[PDB]
Order: structure tokens, then C-alpha cells, then sequence
């Protein structure tokens, strides 16, 4: 029920994110960039991801208040998809995070995780 | 008819005492300070009494029982918090409790009930005015607003103002002695 929260910023590299699920951290929520995506270049980033993805939840939110995520509307947000990234689409900052707590609180199946972060559990979501 | 009013802290239950020390109201105090006459058959249960900085992930736990366990015995629960981590709790509320048969709706103020123009009077009349409702489930009051808990967020750090439904339409607002939808 360990989960790190990080937010996406320009240059920003995998290494500390290798280190959290080191340290046990069982869930990673990036906060991107408008609309969602990973950078393919200036970092480790996506290859650090396209790596723990399949290992432990990592799930994409926007660092933006309003109108939240979607991964398919850009390249770096299909990438993103690709290497395993879970979306949060339209969830506020706040069911996202306890979203994923509440569902580590009883599973590890990165792939089943998965499919429960992306189904409408209690209105929180447009699925 | 039967209202239960738990309480959690935060800046609504706040008093400033003559020194450096801080102190905390009971949510019976916090009521009657905010000058509430109206709730009758109206129950108390103080949780806690800290800054909703301090909230761990257990404290949920804790909450989601109690409520479980009050969920039949009422029509309705108001829960007081600080406005910190409101919205995380009632997230988390809405998630664990996952079919509340009762409004269970969360309110706080930026302003202590102690003081002036304080926001407290209006959040916890418009929680309670929506505890009698009709409406099951998780909810924040604030601003003369109901917002769907899970869809919550804040928004402003000094403010009255402090909380939003991201996404989706208020629950219901404030104006007058009616509560409209949307
Ligand atoms: N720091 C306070 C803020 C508030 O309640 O307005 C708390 O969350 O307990």
C-alpha cells in the first residue's frame, strides 16, 4: 500500500524510479504533462518504464486541474501505453492515488491492477 | 429524521488559546458554536481531533469501520475534517464504503467556527440539509456545494472558496433554504 507520486518534469530520469520499487513502493503515479505521454528522448525515462511497468502499477495523471488524461491522443502518449502505463483518465489527483492504494490493498497482478484502474469502481471515472 | 455527526479535526474545530498552544473543539462545540439550532435527534462521535495533515492511510481504515458500523442505525452522517486531506479521504471513503445506503457527506471550513464570518455555518448547514436528502453515498459540502466525494478536489489554499467537482457536475447548490440539483 506503498505508492510514490512523482511529477513529471523536463529531463527527469528513471533512476529514481528504480530506486522506489528497490525500496518497496508497490504503485508509481506520474503526474505528466496535458494530456498524457512519456518523452522517447533526453532520458532513460521510457526504457526505465517500459522495464517496471510490467513489474509493479505505474499509472499517468496530469499535473493540470482540469479535463485529465488521454493517452492516445498523442505519439509520446501511445509510447507511453505501449511500455505498460496505466492511464488515469478523467480522475482527480485524489481517487487516482487512493484508487490504486485500495486495490494494492488486495492484488499484485500488474495486469489485473490494470484493468481495475481503467473500470468505473464508484463514479470516479468515464470507462 | 437521525443524524450522526463524527468528527476528525481540522481548522473548523480550531481554537487559538493564549500562548503558542493549539487547541480543538469537540464536533457537539463545533456545532452549536457555528450557531446551529436546527439538527435534532442529532448524535456526536469525535474520531479525532488533528490536522488533516496528519492523516495516515490507517485512519481510513478506522473511519471505514465506524461509518460501516452507523451506515443502518442512521439516515444520514456528516463527517468534519481539515481541509487538507478532505478530499482524500472522501476518495478513499468512497472506494472502501462501497454501498452506502445513506448520504455520508464530509465538510470542513477554511475559517474556524470560533471565529467572524466564519464558513463554517453554511458547509455545515448545507451538509446537513443534505444528510436528510433522499441521496445515498459519498460526498463533500463546501461553499454551498455538494460535490460527488470521489470526483473532488482542493483547489485553493486561502480561499473560501476551496473545493471543486472536477470533471463532473455539482451534486447540488446552495440558494436559500433550498438545495438545488446541479
Ligand atoms: N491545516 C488545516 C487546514 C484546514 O482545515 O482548513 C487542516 O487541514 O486541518
Amino acid at each position: 500500500m506503498a505508492v510514490l507520486v512523482i511529477k513529471l518534469i523536463p529531463g527527469l530520469s528513471g533512476d529514481i524510479f528504480r530506486a522506489a520499487v528497490e525500496l518497496g513502493y508497490r504503485g508509481i503515479v506520474i503526474e505528466g504533462y496535458g494530456a498524457g505521454g512519456i518523452p522517447y528522448r533526453g532520458s532513460d525515462l521510457l526504457q526505465t518504464i517500459e522495464e517496471l511497468s510490467k513489474e509493479i502499477p505505474i499509472v499517468m495523471t496530469t499535473q493540470a486541474m482540469y479535463d485529465g488524461v488521454d493517452l492516445t491522443r498523442y505519439k509520446v502518449g501511445r509510447l507511453a501505453l505501449r511500455a505498460g502505463v496505466i492511464p488515469a483518465g478523467d480522475m482527480t489527483k485524489e481517487a487516482t492515488v487512493t484508487k490504486l492504494m485500495w486495490i494494492l490493498g488486495h492484488t499484485n497482478n500488474v495486469e489485473e491492477i490494470k484493468v481495475l484502474m481503467r473500470k468505473n469502481l464508484v463514479g470516479e471515472l468515464r470507462d | 429524521m437521525k443524524i450522526l455527526l463524527i468528527g476528525m479535526g481540522g481548522t473548523i474545530a480550531s481554537v487559538k488559546g493564549e500562548n503558542g498552544y493549539e487547541a480543538s473543539l469537540s464536533v457537539k462545540e463545533v456545532l452549536d458554536i457555528a450557531g446551529i439550532k436546527d439538527c435534532e435527534d442529532c448524535d456526536f462521535l469525535d474520531l479525532k481531533n488533528v490536522d488533516s495533515t496528519l492523516i495516515q492511510p490507517e485512519d481510513w481504515v478506522d473511519l471505514a469501520e465506524t461509518l460501516y458500523k452507523n451506515v443502518k442505525k442512521y439516515d444520514g452522517i456528516i463527517v468534519t475534517h481539515g481541509t487538507d486531506t478532505l478530499a482524500y479521504t472522501s476518495s478513499m471513503i468512497s472506494f472502501m464504503l462501497r454501498n452506502p445506503p445513506i448520504p455520508i457527506v464530509f465538510t470542513g471550513s477554511m475559517i474556524p467556527a470560533t471565529e467572524e464570518n466564519s464558513d463554517a455555518p453554511l458547509n455545515l448547514q448545507t451538509a446537513i440539509k443534505f444528510a436528510t436528502s433522499g441521496i445515498r453515498g459519498v460526498y463533500v459540502a463546501f461553499n454551498g456545494k455538494v460535490m460527488l466525494g470521489v470526483r473532488t478536489s482542493k483547489v485553493r489554499t486561502m480561499s473560501r472558496d476551496a473545493f471543486e467537482s472536477i470533471n463532473y457536475p455539482i451534486i447540488a447548490e446552495l440558494r436559500g433554504e433550498d438545495l438545488v440539483v446541479n
